[PDB]
């Protein structure tokens, strides 16, 4: 017996060896970053020990293709700094993790994490430059030669008694290197909502409801427009375009009071291009000329035909009034108002190509994320533009989640139920399968599944057949395998689904092999809740088919949970 | 051990350390991991 | 061993209790939980 | 405490509990429960007979040796663990086992309600022997069970022979208590006829 040991267990590895981990917590404040980026945090508690652990806190770094924190669920323990992607930071004896390696960098304090410290955090763009300070004071610059694929975010993971803050704007403590605080990237449409990271569940308040996986270098480069040739048949319809172009811009400006000055200046009223598309020259009236020849051929480079299909055809102003056509009553098509749209991105877009070199105004976004108040006045100018066009008649014409439940509960007798409420639609494969299903398949593309992917209302047992309905958001799908006539029937808000064939019972003299088990898909984003019974009252229409038909819900056996399995995006 | 990358790919890795200012304290590692031909 | 995509992993029965705010964002998890779990040691991962 | 922890895994850890800790002097006490050998004193000279029966009546003399802990240190013997945290566990761990086995759940926490309850009852009888459970828990596992309930349960098979050796110190319980009366009677009785051995 003592031979037993030295041989086999001071060696450590031969038997598989144990040990408790704290429930690794991991969060991101909602917030993608890809310019010099820059946030701050400080700690409010910590309980470095409730339990026979150093409660951990961790302060870095992550992508969005990669660190799927499983919890506890991947290397070594798990938790954080474990990814390539990871670069943790903090803890007793401060010093980081990168694939969860504790590389031992001092600092001028070697203090632990406790309730009183301020962390300062940065980032770059394009330059891998991550190194943090403790109350602002030098960690000894870290990390270098990263990849940039997806949208760094901050991360920061722990597990204890713990309150912490962010700092982000709304601060307390904020040195400038690099430089931009984490509040810039809070404008485009999005409000913050701080989360819990990338979370295959979410506890509601049923039961726990299901949401997986997600959905994924911002700078503006608009297209080239001068490397497209317009004939000569289509330059004179430009210069008449040009010239509708100029006089309307005219107008533009005259109803706030303007008139034509030499002085160009803008508070005395006074502009140098209200006088007439003849008498300006070429290079004053090319403000209106050379944009219309490169609105035509931003025309040709997005692939329309631009061309003669209809012959090209009020307030007194101060200093030059024509009168054009009347050109908003011409309804313009789906894919002409989409081109002024393209007009307002691609102009945009060579402004803030153009302002790279010109710090940091406001507006170095590309069109599509920036706010929608500055959309409007480059496709007003483009939507009028496209009024010319049909004014004058020139037509334009432009992975997955699977989700079973405890193979312990393959149920293998009796007439049974479940249900599932549905929350977001979009691939919902929902169902039973034998446990032989692999989930490294799609899910019921194959002979052991029996799936109904409920929005496209299509069921699965070896691929297509359609059947029932398409759920709406807020219906409860119902599912209801008979273990003696071999039969599976399926409802929708209680109300039984019947085939193309003729009957109610969905899926056929099928044969009980190794009990079957409970089964849901996700697509790309989509939301859903499986509740297996311990609540029998919110089973919502199990009271009315179900109870008189003699099924059985799952928890009237059980008293715990039953811990589902998905397979990981990892 | 620590791979998670399903691509058809070249993608991935270094630390260095300071002397309170650094002044070097570069080199350390580069694996994450390896590639040839 | 190849890197297959996908393979099923728990639920996880508890795992979080998280707060956090908007003015000053009052980052807040709270419970002591712990992890029945191991690793393989000659193809290093761990799993609980 | 784990409950989705598999049913082979926690016969072997309950076990193992068991087997590093518990089970050398719990073994110890298995063999002293039959030799009955007590003190003239005089807690030994008090013991009633009687309720003025019940089994966990912890008059508690005669000896059954003690058990000594080493705490697991790797500087140079029966290693330590915390054996009050343990014991409020355990009646926790019944009634999260019985009171669920009387509601009658199909869950079971291992698996089948072999692993449910067997090693915990083992669990729980080792860490009987081992003169542990001051006497007012011991009447709470009476009202976990006589009630004066899991044993009015339908049990299978290896739950019940567990249940039916849990039963035996329980008598024995009962034994050491009428054993302990008797000397009780005896070393009062010896003294009065110790004066009619001399009237001579």
């Amino acid at each position: 017996q003592h031979l037993i040991c030295d041989n086999l267990l001071p060696g450590r590895d031969l038997l598989l060896q144990t040990r408790l981990v704290n429930h690794v917590s991991s969060m991101r404040p909602n917030i993608f970053l890809g310019k010099k980026w820059y946030y701050e945090l400080m700690v409010d508690h910590t309980e470095p020990f409730v339990t026979a652990e150093a409660t951990h806190l961790r302060v870095g770094w992550a992508s969005t293709e990669g660190y799927s924190p499983y919890p506890g669920g991947g290397e070594e323990w798990g938790g954080n700094g474990v990814g390539d992607d990871l670069f943790s930071y903090g803890f007793d004896g401060l010093h980081l993790w990168s694939g969860c390696i504790a590389r031992t960098v001092s600092s001028p304090n070697q203090h632990l994490l406790r309730t009183d410290d301020v962390i300062s955090c940065c980032l770059d763009l394009s330059a891998p430059s991550i190194s943090f300070r403790i109350n602002g004071q030098p960690v000894q610059g870290m990390f270098e030669n990263f990849n940039i694929d997806g949208l760094f975010f901050p991360v920061v993971s722990f597990s204890a008694g713990i309150k912490v803050r962010f700092l982000l704007g709304e601060f307390k403590f904020l040195p400038p290197p690099g430089y931009a605080p984490c509040y810039e990237a809070v404008l485009p449409k999005e409000k913050l909502k701080v989360e819990h990271s990338r979370e295959y569940k979410q506890e509601r308040t049923y039961t726990r409801d299901l949401l997986g996986p997600t959905v994924s270098a911002f700078t503006p480069i608009p297209v080239d427009t001068s490397q497209i040739v317009l004939p000569p048949h289509l330059e004179r319809i430009r210069e008449k375009l040009a010239e509708n172009i100029h006089e309307l811009w005219v107008m533009n400006k005259i109803e706030l009071g303007w008139q034509y000055g030499p002085v160009r200046d803008d508070n005395k009223r006074q502009h140098p291009c209200l006088v007439e598309f003849s008498k300006l020259p070429e290079q004053e009236r090319n403000y209106n000329l050379q944009m219309s020849l490169e609105t035509l051929k931003t025309l040709l480079a997005l692939g329309c035909h631009v061309g003669i299909s209809d012959e090209h055809a009020y307030q007194l102003t101060s200093g030059y009034k024509p009168a054009p056509m009347d050109l908003s009553f011409i309804k313009l098509t789906p894919s002409q108002e989409a081109m002024v749209d393209k007009l307002a991105e691609n102009a945009h877009n060579v402004w803030a190509r153009d302002r790279i070199r010109q710090r940091r105004n406001p507006r170095l976004v590309p069109y599509a994320l920036l706010d929608d108040r500055t959309k409007k006045s480059n496709k007003d100018s483009l939507r009028e533009a496209v009024r010319t066009l049909l004014g004058y008649g020139y037509n334009l014409e432009a992975r997955f989640r699977i989700f079973r439940a405890e193979k312990t509960y393959a149920v293998k007798a009796g007439r049974w139920y479940f249900e599932f409420e549905a929350v977001t639609a979009g691939d919902m494969r929902v169902g039973w399968s034998r446990p032989g299903c692999q989930p490294d398949q799609e899910l019921g593309s194959d002979e052991r599944a029996f799936a109904f992917d409920g929005f496209k209302a299509q069921r699965w047992h070896q691929g297509n057949e359609h059947y029932g309905r398409s759920w709406q958001a807020g219906d409860v799908v119902g599912c209801m395998v008979d273990m003696t006539e071999h039969t599976m029937m399926f409802t929708l808000n209680g109300e039984i689904l019947l085939d193309d064939s003729g009957s109610e019972l969905a899926f056929k003299d099928f044969d009980v092999g190794d009990g079957f088990i409970p089964v849901c898909s996700l697509g790309v984003a989509q939301v859903g809740r499986m509740n297996f019974g311990k609540d029998v009252s919110t089973l919502k229409y199990f009271t009315i088919c179900g109870l008189q038909e003699g099924y059985e819900p799952f928890a009237v056996n059980t008293n715990r949970d039953i811990t589902m399995w998905l397979s990981k995006r990892l | 051990s620590d791979f998670h990358q399903y691509d058809t790919a070249f993608d991935l890795v270094t630390v260095t350390l300071g002397d309170e200012k650094g002044k070097v304290h570069e080199s350390i590692k580069r694996s994450n991991y390896m590639v040839c031909a | 061993h190849v890197l297959w995509s996908r393979m099923p992993n728990q639920f996880l029965k508890v795992d979080v209790s998280r707060i956090s705010e908007r003015q000053g964002w009052l980052v807040q998890c709270l419970e002591p939980l712990q992890f029945m779990s191991l690793h393989i040691p000659e193809e290093n991962r761990s799993v609980d | 405490e784990n409950k989705y922890m598999p049913g082979l895994l926690r016969a072997g850890y309950y076990d193992l509990l068991i087997d590093i800790h518990l089970s050398s002097y719990a073994t110890a006490r298995l063999m002293m429960n039959n030799e009955f050998i007590v003190p003239m004193t005089e807690e030994t000279k008090s013991i009633t007979l009687f309720p003025d029966g019940l089994p966990g009546i912890g008059l508690s003399t005669s000896l059954r040796p003690r058990m000594q802990f080493s705490s697991p240190s790797f500087v140079s013997y029966s290693p330590e663990f915390p054996l009050d945290i343990l014991k409020a566990k355990t009646i926790q761990m019944l009634t999260e086992a019985v009171q669920e086995g009387s509601l009658h759940a199909r869950d079971p926490v291992g698996g089948t309600t072999e692993f449910l309850f067997v090693p915990l009852i083992k669990l729980f009888y080792t860490l009987l022997i081992m003169g542990i459970f001051h006497n007012e828990d011991l009447k709470h596992i009476l009202q976990l069970i006589e009630p004066s309930g899991l044993l009015q349960m339908k049990l299978p098979e290896p739950v019940k022979l567990q249940m039916c050796l849990l039963l035996q110190y329980l008598c024995d319980c009962q034994v050491r208590h009428r054993i302990e009366a008797i000397v009780a009677f005896s070393d009062d009785f010896v003294a009065k006829l110790q004066d009619n051995q001399r009237f001579r």
